[PDB]
RNA sequence: AUAUACCGCCAUCUUCAGCAAACCCUGAUGAAGGCUACAAAGUAAGCGCAAGUACCCACGUAAAGACGUUAGGUCAAGGUGUAGCCC
């Protein structure tokens, strides 16, 4: 109830300022970060779940919010519509309808809120029909050509909705270069591409067509240079760690992607990313399963 | 159907606390541990006597406090001090819960060898995190 | 408080007309906004035959003298309702007039309830609403039937609930449980409007006119 | 404890009577106003029938002496080409002014069907009006 | 000895999404049934699903998976009701 909020309120106050004064903090600067930081280094909680941890938060955030008493000391409701048992919910289908009727007598950067948020903003349980309903006679209001007027009101109910290029680094003899990492199933490359080089690739320390003496791997290690018609420009320096052969080859080809994206106009860039050379391959190995003969292999049934 | 450690569901009158609430599978998720101690760790030792000393001290203090503890109890192990934190209820009478935690602190202490404490936390009645 | 429940509630009570709402309306009235049609003979309910005055052309024509007497009791009830206080609640499954009767509950300073009548809003109200919600005291029907040409669950509800019953029965509805029954056409805009227009009116007036009585009393 | 039984006696009825039985301590705000000013009937439910036998409805179609004139002319001359405007309510069509005509000449002692009928006629193409027969 | 008395831990449908107390209504107040969104009697706390969480993402896999079915399995994990032996 308001009182218990209130009182709730109060407690809050007085334990805020409890609290600064035992981290020394000031009282009056006290912030809800700070408070949350307080809280979390004098009550260490590893619960791996959030909300299950301990919290000092405001009234208002902690409790949710209760609906007001609908009707006055006589009985009598305060909304005409309270018998509908969602007057909230009908009200502003009401105003809707209203601005259409009146609409009809004259005449990528948001989308629309969810059937929780139409329920948190209408303190009331809707259904998925209703909201279906509600969305569409807002995109009908939408498309009536609404005005400032009608959009200052529909906007209440919208909600708004590139590869990050390496820094080029300068070695100590003043040649420009560009670092990167990429890791393909526990395999991990740390890639370094100059801006001019003669196709030299020297990986670990070893020359590629010796360290990657399988085809496969060699045509992985070309794959991105060549996309972009780049071979024989560029010299590489890798050091790849963990996984196998294909791994390896994989990773130091997306580090490589990543590196010469430093190097390669933003056209480039967009196109080795739709060409797939800059994704991380989250594909790996997947867990044996107890009761099972792999990850997906199942004992042989037994009928 | 998975019975571990499971209040399973009733019409409704069944009062059950925030342990009991959470099945197994919430350990670390949403419940911490009643027991806490350096026995489990990696490259740590004497988990077997932890385990043992932990069983007899939930057991010894049910039943000296009897009808009064109103939740599990807490076993902190600090160096050598062994804490156990009692959540109880205020029905028995001051006196005899002084005389039941000096008891208790001096028996265990006596009988594991190591000083032991009893933090009684009195409450009404058993707290009720839902109703199952 | 004796005295004033005395010269308040129980002074209106001894008059024929004690709000005047035979003023708000004359048969000619009803006729130009076209009370007086019914549906085919098709459709006819038995029970409105006798509020039906003929049959022209296979299509029913109520008669607008039992409509202006049934019309005069139905708004002095509600009159003599609003004025004692009571919660008036207008339903009206008609999509067409939900909106005006909407606007028109709100203008009145009284109710409505024009969507999809979930089931026990009047028997399962004390669960649905809460313990000690007040049930409408006068229910107004500006169309009886819902939207499959069956009566208004609201109708036997308010029956089983003993709420009084104001309704506008066409020529294929059902007047039996309802308490008041106005014979008109409740299909037209004409219609509905006037409907609308009367009730908000007498409603208007009995709120002004208890407003205007007490402080009558209270002053001296 | 208002009975629920909508089936059995009226509103008025059974919170009278509980009334009197004492089960209703106080009087619903509403009952002092139907006592005072009551429906024209009792609203107790009644189960609708239909009939089967030689019962029919008492309703009894609109028929007027006109009507047999309004007949005769969309016979004769069709509907015509002046659109009825039924918002006005002082409208009248040809076949209303036809009518009239037809009327007054029967007034004046005519008894002859067809030859009201072509004087009718005639007097309204002196007047002015473009009766245009159908056949 | 009794899993055909059980607690305890589980298999199974479940690679489901339903189980639902408390009310209301319909059926002439029978067992029973309760939906149509341009809506026509259902409202529903709670449990489950979902959500949240672990692992490498918001994917996937784990985990979870109610009420019930098979007197399903286990008296040989232990405890335990009943019954039985005590040179
Ligand atoms: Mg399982
Ligand atoms: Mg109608
Ligand atoms: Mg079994
Ligand atoms: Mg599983
Ligand atoms: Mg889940
Ligand atoms: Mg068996
Ligand atoms: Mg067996």
């Amino acid at each position: 109830t308001e009182d218990f909020i209130k009182k709730q309120i109060e407690e809050f106050n007085i334990g805020k300022r409890h609290l600064a004064n035992m981290m020394g903090e000031d009282p009056e600067t006290f912030t809800q970060e700070d408070i949350d930081r307080a809280i979390a280094y004098l009550f260490p909680s590893g619960l791996f779940e959030k909300r299950a941890r301990p919290v000092m938060k405001h009234p208002e955030q902690i409790f949710p919010r209760q609906r007001a008493i609908q009707w006055g000391e006589d009985g009598r409701p305060f909304h005409y519509l309270f018998y509908t048992g969602k007057q909230s919910y009908y009200s502003l289908m009401h105003d809707v309808y209203g601005m259409l009727l009146n609409l009809e007598k004259h005449q990528i950067g948001s989308r629309w809120l969810i059937k929780e948020e139409l329920e948190e903003m209408l303190v009331e349980k809707l259904s998925d029909l209703d909201y279906m309903q509600f969305i569409r006679l807002l995109e009908k209001l939408l498309t009536s050509q609404c005005g400032a007027a009608e959009e200052e009101f529909v906007q209440r109910f919208r909600r708004s909705v590139k590869q990050l290029i390496e820094p080029v680094q300068y070695d100590e003899q003043g040649m420009a270069f560009s670092k990167s990492e990429g890791k393909r199933k526990t395999a991990k490359a740390e890639a370094i591409v100059y801006k001019h080089g003669s196709g030299r690739i020297k990986v670990n320390g070893i020359d590629y067509q010796l360290y990657f003496p399988i085809t496969q791997d060699r045509e992985q290690l070309m794959f991105p240079f060549h996309f972009v018609d780049r071979l024989g420009k560029h010299d590489v320096t890798c050091t790849v760690s963990g996984g196998g052969r294909s791994a390896q080859a994989g990773a130091i080809r997306l580090a490589m992607a990543k590196a010469l994206c430093s190097f390669v106009t933003e056209d480039e860039v967009e196109w080795m990313r739709q060409a797939g050379l800059l994704t991380t391959d989250p594909r790996v190995r997947e867990r044996k399963k107890p009761g099972q003969e792999g990850a997906r292999r199942k004992f042989t049934w037994k009928k | 159907k998975n019975r571990a450690a499971r209040v399973r569901v009733s019409k409704g009158d069944k009062p059950v606390t925030y342990e009991e609430a959470h099945a197994p599978h919430y350990i670390a998720h949403r419940k911490g541990w009643l027991s806490l101690h350096t026995g489990n760790l990696d490259g740590e030792d004497h988990a077997a006597e932890r385990t043992v000393e932990d069983v007899f001290l939930r057991k010894f203090m049910w039943g000296t406090f009897p009808g009064c503890l109103a939740d599990q109890l807490v076993l902190k192990r600090r160096g050598n001090q062994l804490e156990i934190c009692a959540v109880v209820l205020r029905q028995l009478s001051p006196h005899k819960y002084y005389f039941l935690v000096g008891y208790s602190e001096t028996l265990l202490s006596y009988f594991y060898k190591c000083p032991v404490r009893l933090h009684l936390q009195t409450v009404p009645s058993k707290v009720v995190y839902k109703y199952l | 408080s004796t005295d004033f429940n005395d010269k308040i509630l129980n002074e209106p009570l001894k008059h024929s007309d004690f709000f005047n709402v035979k003023e708000l309306f004359s048969v000619r009235s009803l006729f130009d906004a076209r009370v007086h049609l019914g549906h085919k003979a098709g459709c006819r309910h038995r029970f409105m035959e006798p509020y039906i005055f003929g049959s022209r052309l296979d299509h029913d024509i109520i008669d607008l003298e039992q409509t202006a007497t049934h019309l005069q009791l139905a708004l002095n009830f509600t009159a003599h309702m609003a004025y004692r206080k009571g919660i008036i609640l207008f339903i009206s499954r008609n999509r067409q007039f939900s909106y005006l009767i909407e606007n028109m509950a709100r203008d009145c300073g009284e109710y409505a309830h024009t969507r999809y009548f979930r089931g026990g809003m009047l028997t399962n109200a004390r669960l649905l609403f809460g313990p000690t919600v007040r049930l409408p005291d006068l229910i107004i029907f500006l169309h009886t039937l819902n939207n499959i040409f069956e009566p208004h669950v609201a109708v036997r509800d308010a029956a089983k609930m003993n709420i009084p019953t104001v309704g506008i029965v066409d020529t294929n509805c059902n007047p039996c449980l309802i308490t008041y029954p106005v014979p008109g056409n409740d299909d037209s805009p004409l219609a509905v409007h006037l409907y609308c227009r009367l009730f908000q009116t007498a409603i208007t007036r009995a709120k002004e006119k208890r407003q205007q009585v007490e402080a009558l009393y209270r002053l001296q | 404890a208002g009975s629920r039984l909508e089936t059995v006696g009226s509103i008025f009825s059974r919170t009278r009577d509980l009334v009197r039985a004492g089960v209703l301590k106080e009087k619903p705000l509403w009952f002092d106003v139907y006592d005072a000013f009551p429906p024209l009937r009792e609203p107790v439910f009644q189960r609708p029938r239909v009939r089967y036998g030689k019962a029919k409805a008492p309703i009894q179609d609109i028929w007027y002496h006109e009507d047999r004139i309004r007949a005769k002319f969309y016979s004769v001359y069709g509907s015509g080409q002046r659109a009825f405007d039924l918002f006005n309510p002082n409208f009248k069509s040809t076949c209303q002014r036809f009518v009239e005509k037809y009327t007054e000449l029967q007034k004046l002692g005519e008894t002859d069907e067809e030859k009201l009928f072509v004087e009718t006629g005639k007097a309204l193409l002196a007047e002015g009006v473009i009766l245009r027969r159908v056949g």
